RNA sequence: UUGACCUCGGAUCAGGUAGGAGGACCCGCUGAACUUAAGCAUAUCAAUAAGCGGAGGAAAAGAAACCAACAGGGAUUGCCCUAGUAACGGCGAGUGAAGCGGCAACAGCUCAAAUUUGAAAGCUGGCUUCGGCCCGCGUUGUAAUUUGGAGAGGAUGCUUU
RNA sequence: AAGCUCCUUCGACGAGUCGAGUAGUUUGGGAAUGCUGCUCAAAAUGGGAGGUAAAUUUCUUCUAAAGCUAAAUACCGGCCA
């Protein structure tokens, strides 16, 4: 038994696509995000995650969508953030 | 020549006439003991062609058999689980064979031709003096009936090598070390 | 009340049916049967 | 028998116009390769010489159909936001993965 | 292979060992009309008079369960039709 | 090949010369009762089918109902005068025909035919 | 409108699969696995050998399909591919050889059901007469056209065919994009591998006058 | 003749699902705001959110199409229609499967 | 009111039959696990053992919806080789036939589907001096003829009891 | 009573069976190797099984869903030797 990140395993096409798939070591890049309402929700989350899942289907669903409503804002910001640059 | 009539009513069994019969015997033998003798034969060309005639040694019974599996499925079939009740029931008689008659939901319902082989009739005639001797002592408990002879496999052809002379008698032929004197 | 024995009712059974039941015309026909004369 | 201009009475018949000045690449996505590919293959035995021909006409064809995709403007790239039905199965998908695990730590404890 | 001159034969007295005869054609067909239609067979009758060929073919398909006992049904049940209008 | 109970269903030949004499026994008891009789019947000549023994011929089951007929021995009468017949086997070339129906001229010539009673 | 094409101009095409009555457990899943990539086409199986050859017209009339694609086994073990265009066009027979279906672990690559492909071809099916004929039949066959409602959007993969000796050799491959060094491209092979070879080529739809022969065929 | 390529008013596939979706489990698309693409390769959205009051209403007393499954096409659970629940009637009666 | 025919029952009515034993061999149903792969689960063990049902001196199978591709063979069964071949498989362990050929022994038949219709010609009883009387079964079919490498019907002239 | 011969006369051949789909079991054998249950359910120059790239399924070979039948075969039991 091994760590399945030591093992150089090729990614597969599964119904989740692979994207494009970015080299091993070689100019591998990450991501840059902070926000103030996002991060809000990312509180409204984790309680949810460390409470567990909801018994209650309505408050399941609502708790689901103001995660999907931090998204759709964050989305939002980055496209915004998009436009600014080539505005620039 | 109205058996060839028959023959060919039988063939179209999901037809209007045929379905309007078939629905209310089936209420009939319902309501009627399950292992219930029948005077006349249901379907008298179907009799006729599996051995049956209007001799006094040959009677008729009916069976209602419970269907469906047993995911495991029995491998003996409804018809030859129908003859084996007979034979139990009808203890002095000789399962010749059986048709099938009725169906239902529940139930499958077959008719069961008998020979006595102790009437005179019967040691008389030539044609039916063999199920007089003792080696056709009860034919359904063995699968030497119509029924059996396909659970069997009793074919010939490349299709049923392993069971055209009885699966553990291949078996043993099979398996058996010959060793012969001057080896 | 009283009770039937079991053939009398099957047989006694199978005069409603017949009756009520809607039969094919190759069945139908035999309830025409001639007169007296 | 090669009844040569019966071929081509016959093919004209069939023939959908497939002309890149009048229709556009989306209607037909075929390539024709320059080389012939029998001239890649020496032996036909070699089994890596081989599938290693048919790949690099295949690369060819995925190259120069994604420039005439990406230019006609249709997309190309399927979304990482996207999910659907799949050639294979999600359950083969899985037994390819543990078919490379038990290769990979095969290798390893080898090495260990 | 090798040359042998060849035999002509009796004719086999099993050859169509179905029936024929043309009094067994006349017991089939008395049958069908005293019998009347199946369930399976009245749907594709009506839609031959409707003139749903396509779906009263393809009915017999799944029904039957073979495409030749899908054209045999079809045949002898449009040719039931055409005798119906011929006594009309 | 030793996988499976071999001990409970080995079969030794011990009563070779004992079944051996008892075989004799069987074709002795059998002219016994068909004391003029020979002891097998007429069995005709078959060509082997495969291509492998098309060069051999051997013997069959019965002949040919034409076989009967071209040799003038009557069909139910065959079975009693020790001719095998088979309904199943048919002549498709002279040949096949022409060296049976020989055999059972020959037969004929060979054999000594009773009075009834 | 019930061609399910939403296009400017319409490539109006069915295809149609069909098992004739031997196909082995590899056959099978060649069919199915060959259907799972043509959204334009419907299956189906146990067709009488005894029947006659333009009665698969009728089939495909009755369907509403114009190609047929059939798939027939010799033996049990021999098969043979049918390609046709149904009412009047030509038709190819060929033998298909060194089978290989997706079930089998090693291939390691996927693709979208029902994306579109693109069609690789040689430049020896473009210069010949025969196999240019062919490349009309594939092109029908493997087209997958424009509008049609039942094909994914996103276009990932790439059917190649190719000639080594005689045989054309049909390989299907997983489009996959990385990122360079300081999008180039990688494809990952997928499934039918089979192998083709042209028997003979007829002009009519399952019957007419015979155009093309090989006579260089072994047979099994 | 030649064949007209069209599709039959009895065909498995006469009317497909714009949502391009198969037999994908519909777990996917619930942290996803949309849910499923289309043909052209544009985007296909969630229609509206649900009211709390409205859903404990339907939890209290379910609807007569409520079948508990979520729609392949929208992200509101899917209803049978009322002409799909007589035909639900018709087919497990039997009574009347066909009309006229 | 009488008398059927059909169906369902009773009788310490007459005449019979089945149970249980045995089970070495035979026909079916049902059905393990240990073991092996130096661990082990697919597999194997094994279509075995244990359990149930049923026969005879043998049983079973059996007169092709057969094998074949040949110049064809010709019911079944068993021996020799085929052959550790074809075929299937954690393709490892392994599993594993058959046609042909040489022998042993050989044997073929009965129905249903036909109108005897110029004559139910068939059969069980129980009463007898036994030589032949009734009763019943049966036309919703008991005899004769016929069973597809056939056959029937007329004619025909020999040959058989 | 019977065998044949001839012919300006006839010749009936087995259905909830086959088959399509599915679940189980079994086999060297997913042309499903056989069998069983379940859903649907046939034909009459028909049906079954094969051969064949040979140009269309050409040809070959039998006739399932009724039944009987000695011998060659087996035998830790039975009557003996």
């Amino acid at each position: 038994v091994y760590s399945e990140k030591e093992l150089g395993i090729p990614q597969l096409n599964t119904v989740t696509p692979v994207g494009v798939t970015k080299p091993k070591g070689k100019k591998k890049g990450k991501v840059f995000v902070d926000d103030r309402e996002s991060m809000n929700t990312i509180l409204a989350m984790v309680e949810a995650e460390k409470q567990g899942q909801i018994e209650s289907k309505i408050m399941r669903a609502r708790q689901l969508e103001e995660i999907r409503e931090a998204r759709r804002i964050e989305a939002e910001k980055k496209e915004a953030e998009r436009k600014a640059l080539l505005e620039n | 020549g109205a058996l060839k009539y028959l023959e060919e009513l039988s063939k179209k069994k999901q037809s209007d006439v045929v379905r309007f019969l078939l629905r209310v015997r089936c209420w009939e033998y319902r309501q009627l003991n399950v292992i219930h003798r029948a005077s006349r034969p249901s379907r008298p060309d179907k009799a006729r062609r599996l051995g049956y005639k209007a001799k006094q040694g040959y009677v008729i019974y009916r069976v209602r058999v419970r269907r469906g599996g047993r995911q495991l499925k029995y491998q003996r079939s409804l018809r030859a689980t129908a003859e084996e009740r007979v034979g139990r029931r009808c203890s002095n008689l000789r399962v010749l064979n059986s048709y099938w008659v009725n169906q239902d939901s529940t139930y499958k319902y077959y008719e069961v031709i008998l020979v006595d082989p102790n009437h005179k009739a019967i040691r008389r005639d030539p044609r039916i003096n063999w199920i007089c001797n003792p080696v056709h002592k009860h034919r359904e408990c063995r699968g030497l009936t119509s029924t059996g002879k396909k659970s069997r496999g009793l074919n010939k052809g490349h299709r049923f090598n392993k069971t055209r002379a009885g699966r553990r008698k291949t078996w043993k032929r099979h398996n058996t070390l010959s060793l012969w004197r001057y080896r | 009340m009283v009770k039937w024995p079991e053939y009398i009712r099957l047989q006694r059974q199978k005069k409603i049916l017949r009756m009520r039941l809607k039969v094919p015309p190759a069945i139908a026909q035999f309830q025409y049967t001639l007169d007296k004369n | 028998i090669n009844n040569k201009e019966g071929l081509l009475t016959a093919l004209r018949r069939i023939q959908l116009d497939i002309n890149p000045k009048t229709t556009p690449f989306s209607f037909h996505q075929s390539v024709v390769a320059s080389k012939r590919t029998e001239d890649s293959i020496p032996q036909i035995e070699d089994d890596l010489q081989r599938e290693l021909a048919f790949m690099n006409q295949a690369l060819e064809a995925a190259r120069l159909g994604r420039s005439l995709l990406r230019k006609e403007g249709v997309p190309f790239t399927r979304p990482t936001d996207y999910f659907a039905e799949m050639v294979r199965t999600d359950a083969t998908m899985e037994k390819v993965k543990q078919k490379l695990i038990e290769e990979a730590t095969a290798k390893k404890a080898a090495a260990e | 292979g090798h040359k042998t001159t060849r035999r002509v034969l009796k004719e086999r007295p099993s050859r169509r060992k179905g029936a024929q005869s043309k009094r067994t054609q006349f017991v089939r067909s008395l049958i069908r009309e005293v019998a009347g239609l199946a369930p399976y067979e009245r749907r594709v009758i009506e839609l031959l008079r409707n003139g749903k060929d396509k779906r009263a073919r393809k009915f017999s398909k799944k029904k039957l369960g073979t495409f030749g006992r899908a054209k045999r049904k079809c045949e002898e049940l449009q040719r039931i039709i055409a005798e119906s209008r011929r006594a009309h | 090949h030793f996988r499976k109970h071999w001990q409970r269903r080995v079969r030794c030949h011990f009563d070779q010369p004992g079944k051996k004499v008892t075989r004799r026994l069987a074709r002795r008891a059998k002219a016994a009762a068909l004391a003029p009789r020979p002891v097998d019947k007429l069995r005709p000549i078959v060509r082997c089918p495969t291509v492998k023994y098309n060069r051999r011929t051997r013997l069959g089951r019965g002949f040919t109902l034409e076989e009967l007929k071209a040799a003038g021995i009557p069909r139910l009468l065959a079975p009693t005068i020790g001719i095998a017949v088979d309904h199943r086997r048919k002549n498709l070339s002279e040949e096949s025909l022409a060296a049976n129906v020989q055999r059972l001229k020959d037969y004929k010539a060979r054999l000594i035919l009773f009075p009834r009673k | 409108d019930r061609s399910n094409i939403i296009a400017e101009r319409k490539n109006k095409q069915r295809v149609l699969v069909l098992s004739s009555r031997g196909v082995t457990y590899r056959h099978r899943h060649l069919l199915n696995d060959l259907a799972s990539m043509l959204p334009h086409g419907r299956k189906d199986a146990k067709f009488d050998t005894k029947s006659r050859l333009y009665e698969l017209c009728e089939l495909a009339e009755l369907y509403n399909c114009n190609n047929v694609l059939f798939f027939e086994a010799r033996k049990g073990k021999d098969l043979y591919m049918w390609f046709s265009k149904v009412p009047n066009g030509p038709t190819v027979k060929f033998y298909a050889q060194n089978l290989h279906t997706m079930e089998e672990l090693h291939f390691q690559g996927n693709c979208l059901k029902g994306s579109r492909p693109i069609l690789s071809f040689d430049a020896a099916f473009e210069q010949e007469p025969y196999l240019k004929v062919i490349k009309e039949l594939f092109l029908h066959t493997f087209g997958v056209p424009q509008g049609h409602k039942k094909s994914k959007p996103f276009i990932d993969h790439v059917l190649s065919f190719s000639v080594a000796d005689g045989k054309i050799w049909v390989r299907n491959y997983e489009i996959r994009e990385v990122e360079k060094v300081k999008t180039d491209i990688n494809l990952i092979e997928i499934g039918p591998r089979f192998v083709l070879t042209p028997i003979i080529i007829q002009e009519g739809s399952f019957g007419g006058p015979i155009l093309y022969e090989n006579k260089r065929f072994i047979s099994p | 003749d030649e064949i007209d390529p069209v599709y039959d008013s009895d065909d498995t596939d006469y009317n497909v699902p714009v949502n391009t979706i198969g037999n994908i489990p519909l777990s996917f698309y619930d942290s996803y705001p949309h849910i499923g693409y289309d043909i052209n390769g544009k985007k296909i959205m969630r229609p509206a959110t649900g009211d709390a009051l409205q859903n404990l209403l339907d939890s209290i007393e379910v609807p007569e199409g409520w079948t508990g499954l979520t729609d392949p096409n929208t992200g509101k659970p899917l209803n049978l229609s009322r002409d799909e629940l007589e035909l639900i009637r018709k087919v497990q009666q039997g009574l009347i499967p066909d009309d006229v």
